[PDB]
């Protein structure tokens, strides 16, 4: 997958005016309600850490026992979510994926490959570099994660069955 | 692909995409009309059953419920009034139509569910 690897840019770069850097997450920022009543040192704070990744159609985000270390906000394109090589999801503008643990655990292991179906620009955050911040501005941290809600969970291995699979389990009984 | 494809356009309706080939038809996804209809949010949406057994209620009539699920079985188009709940819990008739949806190789890889309150307009 293209995470973890140097298709995976800095928003900003590092000498950027803070509030230039601010302006260029707005399509986080600006539209996710989860960064509703940031102060200015938080919304500062928080842009110097984001990256962006950009695929291509095709590309793998994350490969299916990849570590999964951030959240991702998909601010342009759409993804197919895949698992045992069945579409289980499709992922657009606005989405947000990673591990519904992102807070507390340090890591997990995808359960699924997530890959681009267009050109796709994502905006992703690591989440040590996020919980140093939720740590600090702690109502921030309540408003939060109360309103960060993840259209897929990563962590997780979704339990179902192919219909070919039952048909010929009922045949052989 | 045939998923990417169907996304566009949403001409206004209200429609969510399930897996044809996954048993109970999982929701991959639905639009933003269809989450308004329903009171639903994406994420909650994302894996429920396309039939909407997840809407069903007291009221809903178990021999249309039972035509809906052989529409899926059968790989069939057809359209459905149906009493159904939104997550306000408000009893709500929708008219509700499944149309399968075949790849280049004119296999069924998913059901297109659309949904409309009949007292809109």
């Amino acid at each position: 997958g293209a995470m973890g690897t140097e298709k995976v840019l800095q928003i900003c770069p590092k000498d950027m005016r803070a509030d230039i850097c601010v302006h260029l997450n707005r399509k986080v920022f600006k539209e996710h309600p989860a960064f509703r009543l940031a102060s200015d040192g938080c919304l500062r704070a928080l842009a110097m850490e984001f990256q962006t990744v950009h695929c291509a159609p095709g590309d793998l985000i994350y490969h299916a026992g990849e570590s999964v270390d951030s959240l991702c906000f998909v601010v342009s394109g759409s993804l197919e979510v895949i698992q045992d090589d069945e579409v289980v999801a499709i992922l657009g503008k606005g989405d947000v994926f990673g591990d519904v643990f992102w807070k507390e655990a340090t890591l997990a292991q995808s359960c699924a490959n997530v890959r681009a179906l267009t050109y796709c620009d994502l905006h992703v955050i690591k989440r040590d570099a996020l919980q140093k911040v939720l740590e600090f501005y702690t109502a921030f941290s309540h408003s939060f994660s109360r309103n960060l809600i993840l259209t897929y969970n990563l962590r997780k291995r979704i339990v179902f069955r192919k219909i070919s699979d039952v048909k010929r389990e009922e045949e052989e009984r | 692909t045939f998923l990417e494809n169907i996304v566009r356009r949403s001409n206004d309706t209200n429609f969510v995409l399930g897996n044809a080939q996954i048993v109970d038809w999982p929701i991959v996804y639905s639009n933003d009309g269809f989450c308004k209809l329903s009171g639903y949010h994406r994420a909650e949406v994302m894996q429920k059953s396309s039939a909407c057994s997840f809407m069903y209620g007291e009221l809903t009539d178990k021999d249309t419920v039972e035509k809906v699920r052989q529409t899926f079985e059968n790989y069939e188009m057809n359209s459905f009034e149906i009493l159904m709940y939104k997550k306000n819990r408000t009893p709500v008739w929708f008219f509700v139509k499944i149309a399968p949806i075949r790849n280049e190789q004119d296999k069924v890889v998913l059901f297109l569910c659309t949904f409309s309150d009949i007292t809109a307009f």
